[PDB]
């Protein structure tokens, strides 16, 4: 710290920021001490007698208050254990504290009470400031400031407390935190206990407060469960009870605890009438009780004392005294604890709850009542389970004699007149019947239910396996049979363990099997629904399915149900198909593309043809099936890849046809699924100049690099597309379709009349004549000469590359040389452009428009206006030159939402572009309702 | 008579919804039901289709009644007359060639209201496929199927074909207290117990609905609250308790800014003495793993902010073997269409069927497919559940395994504005991001972290420097993520401020472990060799491995943990991409501890499929330790890095019966000024951002920086 302050109080100039440096380098170290480490070294080493006001000090000191404030956000009591030295330094570091602690809302005198009494710094402050006056004469006058407010604070409480002008919340408060209260109490009087018997006077006060609330909340709770059918109106005591207290004070609520006079009995904000009182204390001591809460059916409260409450407790009180003389009879019990079966600890608490009116004490005979319970239910449950077991008799046919089972049904239908007795008076050849029964819980009576009703099912079962041997064979024929859905490849596992759990008491059982023998017979069952729990689900599903079941036997021989192993066929034999649709049909995925299957030695099915729309059927269901944790997946995976990368093959055929390409017209694709002799790729142009191509090896590595092949020759094709329309004008008359029809057509002897009228929009009444004419110029010596070259040439460098892409590349950049040497009978883009520009030449005169004022050549204009105004202001355009023929798609395009960026593309081209023989004018109208791409694409 | 789940409401609106089912089924009266999410509806159209399996029926009156076959077709404003005309066709070809007084084929629609007024108006379609079954052909008595619309959106009558239209409102008080008895029904004394927290969890809902913007919360939230409770009182076997009923109401009612669930639910009690807090990460985990029973809770909604939910996931809940599957969009760029729905579902029904759980990103428009698997309503088979999952025309029932859940991650503004509200209804909504986890010491520490940065950028001439261009993939989100990262890692210690200085200090580390040397340079420079400069400059050079790839890789081989057999690691670089003599080198180097690293180039990959067979061929090695090393230039991008990082997570989890240990690198290629799309690293969660200016080994310069920084010029010629 020395060289600290010897290099930083160097006289060096402001400007150039030595101090600051300096200094900030050293809060970087200290910073890196612990924020209790910097404060201890602060207070216990006594470095500080250099002078108190240096430039280190303050920046040691601002490090400390940080230091302070990440503490107090800790909520790290720092002074607990704390050693200090510099008396000077801990007076500011207390000072920080305090200051640092104190709520945001440092007004809030609840808050401030919250304070207090949370934080234990502040213990440690009035312990200080208590011991020696020398820490309060370091503190600052922030501090002091604060402490003056906690004393008034502390002080109001005390006052509070003592009078009872206590407010609920600030008293809860107290109570949770009474010690740190009563210790800072002492502290600031000794600066400055009643108190500790003032906080017990509103503990005992609070307690009442809050039994009250808790037993009118009872009472409110019971009427509102009784809400549904009957409703009372005690405004004055809800909108009580709806205050909230902790705003409340004490002594309005509550009389408190004065000697003032004597210890008055307390008086609460309810005014409670005594019949209410009697009635909110029971139905609070019988809140959590299930047998008081039904028992009974707008009211007033006096009324609700005297029809709900008073039949409700007499007729407790009475089952109370029933039980504990065991008079309560069996419909008693039958009614009442019908709830409490296999919840006896329950019953336990509720008896015990019924005991708390200490009235009929002994609080053990209900041990002795629980267990009569457990026998009443017990036997109960054996009647059923006994029913259970006649019903299974029946269904299975045995004859061994069960007639002891009759005692407990000769109890079961005599059941109104027996149950006049009581629990104990019962009998003992029940008790018998239900030790018999004791090894059969309702899970187990469930099990043999789920045997009962199936007598149809056994009998097939029986008549089908005969044994559990069988049931192997059987499980085969329907896992063919099942249907690869889950639940129905599932419903053959159902029956395989359904046959094998209640094996023994469908094969080997002996019809004359009596009563124990069966008990035995039955174990065995026990041991399989101990180790399944859905086992009688699982017979009763199979009962459910039993028509499928049936057909198993005879018929699902011969199934082979094949949705997985039609695509495995696919992929060995399958073949996929991409060609240009046949009949004039729309091109579109469906039409290009399709599978062929074929049959093979073994398998001898029709060769089938399969649409995109069956493959993708096929598709979905592999992938609903599949969840088969099986390897399975490998070809659900490859036939995936396989359609997805045939799809992209198609796909970017298709693009090509949209562009205009010419090639890929008669060109077909057959990708071998698995290779044929090996060759998993095979496409035919449908050209004499082009052999038939044809590659081996992964199907899908060839798609790929076919597929972005044909992609770059695409973008290739579209700039050649682009760069030849801006070396010939009249192809941007047409789009790409337009123009592969004329190029066919044009060749053609004689022509069709749509493209003489399609021409005749460039050379008004086109005939063949025309064209004849226009044919020469175009076919130059040096096109015949570049057709002799391709045509030559093609076939060495074909050999020369080897890869079915490398050769494709090859055809495609000679198509884009010189497509006649491959298409004959087509026009070239540049003979077909060169015609039309013939044809142009050769007819009328130019068109020789001019723009009206307003509007300015060599300028885009745009006119803005309603709609109706649109359509008529486009035609004073052309107006201007009413002596000029009519404009038409040329010179004018309404636009529409279906407007393609062709149409705008082929517009501009027609306006910009160079070629023209005159003055035309272009309009693009009603462009608002064009999408935004083909705006953006046409600006 | 059907079996019916026992948490089901058997309330009288599923139960006349049940009743007209069966009546215009079994007669062929088309029967068009409208009412808001969670009014007993598809609950009915599930139950009548499971009860009327007439001969394989659970009960004598079915078995007398027809079997019921029912294909299903849902509705959307873009759906065509084909389709509706295809499913009636497909129904008619079920009831082909069978007696139509033992069998029928039902048409149903779901969300019909969807169609009423799309531009196409297919539900014009109705009026003749229900009289007869045919538009133009002529007419059979096996066209004439049955039909059944459902919809949540209102609907015109004049094309029902006037058949029976039952529309229902928001239920009452009254028939909430009978729909929560009905659902406690199973237990008397539970119920008794609850039936004072019904008429009260009533009023509340009753509030959230009138209260909020748009409809968030419905039925099926105020039932999983009383099933939630009735559930906590059942296993308590006591009065349900301040902080169950709370925890209860947070978990269905929250999600919603706006909305103060807890108040107003505690407005209508006084339980709010207790009041504890429950954090999202709790609620989110007790979805998860929801304390033998039918307890099934639904399926999680996180809404999130920038894609934060998925760190806090895989780091928090996911550190071990449950890590779930990602059901995602592929990014690559010849996988969008159809064929990612197909094996999206695949994945869905595996999960299902194994028990793994499934994150759903940005695929809500998978929702189509896994609509009735949300409503969580199941036919039961031996035990075992199935739910209704489809792609395209066909619907099928699959297996759930009671391990199994769905968590979707998506924006909160996405799911506000788009999300139908029926799937919101459907799903657990919870709001998750950082601010979420960090506590309040934390997002100081977070805020202290920006400002070191900001310092550290420009000052603890003067070019003015922005974060970006220092801490390559910095963004608003870094810090916190990095300060998430690094808590997570130091474990569920306590607060102290000793652990305040070690986060922030990791924090840094990190945020340097990011940064370009020429910054700690500039750092020192700045401040004139600063003693922060000099400990940032020995932690970048001498304590990280900045010098290159093959460093950087040694360090993480010696010192990476054991525990974490899968290390994930995000590199980004200025230089050019590793090719294959450098993993020769890094062979040469590595040999004897792993076999040669596997490079990859994701935009070599125009398939998902593609890029998984090649993680497999190099997972499937034997070797003990593997080193996967993934390469992409940022030219879009981001959406295949995380597609590629997705699936490599995936595989690893799948291929991770082994103990073999799997070191990830994913390198991207930046450019010191950019082209407009701004980096954004700093991805959190399971890894490590570090930037090397080079990944080479300096064959020109054998020397590691900082050694030319106390080193003239002529120095290097003498």
């Amino acid at each position: 710290i020395e060289v600290w302050r010897r290099l930083v109080e160097i006289q060096f100039p402001a400007e150039h920021g030595w101090k600051e440096s300096l200094l900030g380098d050293m809060e970087w170290r200290l910073t890196k001490e612990e924020p209790l480490s910097q404060i201890t070294a602060y207070c216990n080493s006594c470095w500080d007698t250099k002078g108190l006001e240096d430039s280190v000090a303050k920046t040691f000191e601002k490090c400390i208050i940080e230091a302070v404030s990440s503490a107090c956000q800790s909520q790290t009591s720092i002074l607990q254990g704390f050693s200090y030295s510099d008396l000077r330094k801990f007076g500011i570091v207390l000072s920080a504290v305090i200051t640092k602690s104190w709520p945001r809302t440092a007004d809030n005198f609840n808050d401030i009470l919250k304070h207090l009494l949370t934080l234990a710094d502040v213990k440690h402050v009035f312990r200080l400031c208590g011991t020696d006056e020398k820490i309060l004469a370091n503190v600052t006058e922030d501090a002091k400031r604060l402490i003056a407010v906690a004393d008034s604070v502390l002080t109001k409480v005390v006052g509070d407390l003592l009078s009872g002008t206590i407010l609920v919340g600030q008293l809860e408060l107290i109570i949770k935190h009474k010690n740190q209260f009563l210790d800072i109490w002492q502290l600031r009087e000794k600066s400055l206990c009643a108190v500790e018997e003032a906080l017990d006077w509103r503990r005992e006060e609070l307690l009442l407060l809050k039994k009250e609330k808790r037993c009118v909340d009872s009472l409110l709770k019971m009427c509102g469960n009784v809400k549904h059918l009957i409703q009372v109106d005690f405004g004055v005591l809800a909108v009580r009870h709806s205050q909230d207290l902790s705003s409340k004070r004490l002594n309005d609520t509550v009389t408190v605890r004065l000697s003032t006079s004597s210890n008055s009995q307390r008086a609460t904000h309810y005014h409670l009438s005594s019949q209410v009182q009697e009635m909110a204390g029971k139905i609070d001591l019988l809140r959590d009780s299930h047998i008081f809460q039904l028992f009974w059916r707008i009211l007033e409260l006096e009324e609700v004392y005297d029809y709900l409450y008073q039949p409700s407790y007499r007729k407790f009180i009475k089952l109370h005294q029933d039980l504990k003389s065991g008079e309560v009879t069996l419909a008693e019990i039958d009614v009442i604890f019908k709830d409490f079966v296999n919840k006896y600890t329950d019953l336990d608490s509720e008896l015990k709850i019924m005991c708390t009116v200490d009235h009929q004490d002994q609080r053990d005979w209900i041990k002795d009542r629980v267990e009569q319970i457990k026998e009443y239910h017990h036997l109960h449950q054996a009647v059923h389970a006994a029913k259970v077991i006649l019903q299974v008799k029946e269904s299975l046919g045995l004859n061994g004699d069960f007639s002891v089972l009759n005692t407990l049904l000769n109890f079961t239908d005599n059941f109104d007149d027996f149950r006049r007795e009581t629990l104990d008076q019962i009998n003992q050849e029940l008790i018998q019947a239900k030790k018999l029964l004791q090894d059969i819980s309702e899970a187990r009576c469930k099990g043999l239910q789920a045997l009962s009703l199936r007598k149809e099912f056994i009998c097939w079962v029986r008549e089908a396996l005969g044994g559990i041997n069988e049931l192997k064979v059987f499980v085969d024929l329907a896992s063919i049979s099942a249907g690869e859905n889950d639940i129905d490849v599932d419903r053959v596992a159902c029956f395989h363990d359904a046959v094998q759990g209640y094996a023994s008491l469908l094969f080997k059982l002996d019809p004359s099997v009596d009563f124990s023998a069966f008990m035995k017979h039955l174990k065995k069952l026990w041991k399989a629904l101990d180790k399944d729990q859905y086992l009688p689900r699982k017979l009763c599903d199979s009962a459910r399915n039993l028509e499928w079941l049936k057909t198993v036997n005879e018929s699902h021989g011969s199934v082979e149900r094949s949705s997985l192993t039609l695509a495995t066929a696919i992929n060995q034999r399958g073949i996929y198909v991409i060609q240009a649709p046949k009949g004039g049909q729309k091109i579109s995925p469906d039409t290009v593309l399709h599978l062929i299957l074929p049959e093979s030695p073994g398998s001898h099915e029709e060769s089938r043809e399969y649409s995109l729309e069956e493959v993708k059927e096929l598709l979905n269901k592999l992938m609903l099936m599949s969840g088969k944790k099986d390897r399975n997946n490998t070809e659900v995976e490859r036939f995936s890849e396989v359609f997805c990368s045939v799809q992209r093959l198609s796909q970017a055929f298709i693009d090509l046809h949209s562009a205009g390409n010419m090639l890929f017209r008669t060109w077909i694709a057959m990708a071998y699924c698995s290779p044929k002799q090996g060759v998993s790729l095979q496409m035919d142009f449908g050209l004499d100049l082009v052999t038939e191509l044809k590659e081996g090896g992964d199907v899908t590595e060839l798609l790929a690099a076919l597929c972005r092949q044909m992609e770059h020759f695409l973008d290739s094709w579209k700039r050649f597309v682009t760069q030849k329309r801006m070396e010939h004008f009249y192809l941007n008359f047409y789009t790409a379709e337009q123009l592969v029809y004329l190029s066919t057509e044009l060749r053609k002897q004689p022509p069709s009349d749509a493209a003489l009228t399609m021409l005749s929009f460039i050379k008004s009444n086109c005939t063949l004549r025309d064209v004849l004419r226009a044919s020469v110029g175009c076919g130059s010596e040096a096109a015949r000469y570049r057709m002799r070259r391709v045509m030559e040439e093609l076939p060495l460098m074909l050999l020369s590359e080897f890869s079915l892409v490398d050769k494709l590349r090859i055809i495609m950049e000679q198509s884009m040389r010189c497509l006649p040497a491959f298409l004959p009978d087509c026009l070239d883009l540049e003979t077909l452009g060169h015609c039309l520009a013939h044809l142009a030449g050769m007819g009328g005169s130019p068109v020789e428009r001019c723009l009206p004022r307003g509007l300015q050549v060599g300028q885009p204009n745009l006119v803005v206006c309603g709609h109706s105004e649109v359509l008529p202001a486009a035609l004073a355009v052309y107006m201007q030159t009413p002596s000029q023929p009519l404009p038409t798609y040329d010179e004018v395009l309404l636009c529409t939402p279906a407007t393609t960026f062709e149409e705008v593309a082929l517009l501009l081209r027609r306006c910009l572009t160079l070629g023209s023989l005159g003055h035309k004018v272009y309009s693009l109208l009603f462009a608002d309702q064009l999408s935004y791409e083909v705006a953006r694409q046409a600006e | 008579g059907v079996p019916l789940r026992k948490t089901i409401a058997k309330n009288l609106a599923l139960k006349e919804n049940v009743f007209m089912m069966v009546v215009c089924i079994e007669l062929k009266i088309p029967l068009f039901l409208v009412g808001k999410p969670g009014s007993s509806k598809s609950l009915a159209k599930t139950i009548v289709a499971d009860a009327m399996q007439g001969p394989a029926a659970y009960s004598d009156l079915f078995r007398s009644l027809k079997q019921v076959h029912l294909v299903s077709f849902q509705c959307s404003p873009h759906s065509t007359p084909q389709g509706i005309i295809s499913t009636f066709r497909q129904c008619a070809r079920f009831q082909q060639g069978k007696d139509l007084q033992q069998y029928v084929s039902v048409v149903v629609l779901d969300e019909v209201g969807l169609a009423e007024d799309s531009p196409k108006m297919p539900l014009k379609t109705l009026h003749p496929l229900l009289e007869d079954g045919c538009i133009e052909d002529d007419p059979a008595p096996h066209k004439k199927v049955g039909f059944v619309g459902i919809s949540n959106w209102a609907l015109d009558p004049a094309k029902m074909n006037r058949g029976i239209f039952v529309s229902r409102g928001s239920p009452n008080e009254t028939e909430l207290i009978e729909s929560a008895k009905g659902i406690c029904s199973s237990d008397i004394l539970v119920q008794d117990r609850v039936q004072g927290y019904f008429a009260s969890f009533a009023k509340a809902y009753e509030t959230v609905c009138k209260r909020q913007d748009k409809e968030f919360f419905g039925l099926r939230d105020y039932y999983s609250l009383i099933k939630m409770v009735f559930a906590a009182a059942k296993a308590s076997n006591r009065k349900p308790s301040p902080q169950d009923i709370a925890q209860a109401v947070l978990r269905n009612f929250s999600g919603k800014d706006d909305i103060q669930a807890l108040d107003i639910f505690l407005a209508n009690l006084p339980e709010a003495k207790c009041s504890e807090e429950v954090s999202p990460m709790q609620l989110i985990k007790q979805n998860i793993f929801g304390p033998q029973e039918d307890a099934e809770s639904r399926y999680l909604l996180v809404l999130t902010k920038n894609y934060v939910a998925l760190q806090i996931l895989q780091q928090t809940f996911f550190e071990g073997d449950q890590q779930p599957e990602i059901i995602f969009g592929s990014g690559f760029p010849k996988d969008q269409e159809y064929t990612q729905l197909c094996r999206n579902i695949n994945r869905v029904k595996i999960c299902m069927e194994t028990g793994k759980m499934v994150l759903l990103l940005n695929l809500q428009n998978l929702y189509e497919s896994l609509y009735d698997a949300l409503n969580q309503y199941y036919v039961h088979l031996g035990g075992q559940k199935y739910v209704d999952l489809g792609l395209g025309t066909h619907r099928v029932k699959c297996r759930v395994h009671p391990n199994f859940r769905l968590i979707v991650i998506e924006e909160k503004d996405v799911v506000y504005k788009h999300f139908p509200i029926p799937l919101i209804n459907r799903l657990e909504k919870h709001y998750l991001d950082i601010n979420t986890v960090l506590e309040k010491w934390q997002k100081s520490i977070v805020e202290e972290l920006c400002a070191w940065v900001e310092k550290f950028i420009n000052v603890k001439k003067r070019h003015k420097y922005s974060p970006s261009d220092v801490f390559i993939g910095y963004h608003s989100d870094a810090c916190a993520s990095v300060v998430l990262q690094v808590i997570e890692r130091q474990g569920p210690r306590a607060l102290t401020e000793e652990l305040h200085q070690k986060v922030s200090e990791e924090a840094k580390s990190i945020l340097l472990n990011c940064a370009t040397p020429d910054a700690v340079v500039r750092l020192s420079a700045y401040s004139l060799g600063g003693f922060a400069a000099e400990w940032l400059s020995q932690e970048y050079f001498h304590r990280q491995r900045h010098n290159s790839f093959a460093d950087f890789l040694q360090a993480h081989l010696h010192t990476a943990d054991l525990e974490r057999h899968a290390i994930f690691t995000e590199i980004t670089t200025f230089s050019r991409l590793l090719t294959s003599h450098d993993c020769e080198i890094l062979e040469s180097e590595v040999t004897g501890r792993a076999p040669k690293p596997t490079l990859l180039w994701l935009q070599q990959f125009d398939t998902e499929y593609s890029f998984l067979k090649e993680v497999r061929n190099c997972l499937t090695n034997t070797a003990k330790c593997k080193i996967l090393i993934f390469q992409t230039d940022f030219e879009r991008s981001a959406q295949l890095i995380a597609s590629a990082k997705y699936s490599v997570i995936n595989e690893i989890n799948k291929i991770r019966e082994n103990e073999d240990r799997i070191f990830v690198y994913f390198i991207t290629k930046l450019s010191r000024v950019g082209r407009g799309t701004a980096y954004v690293g700093f991805h959190g969660g399971l890894w490590q951002s570090v930037h090397i200016d080079d990944l080479r080994r300096s064959t020109l310069m054998v020397s590691d920086v900082t050694r030319l920084q106390h080193v003239t010029i002529s120095q290097l010629f003498a």
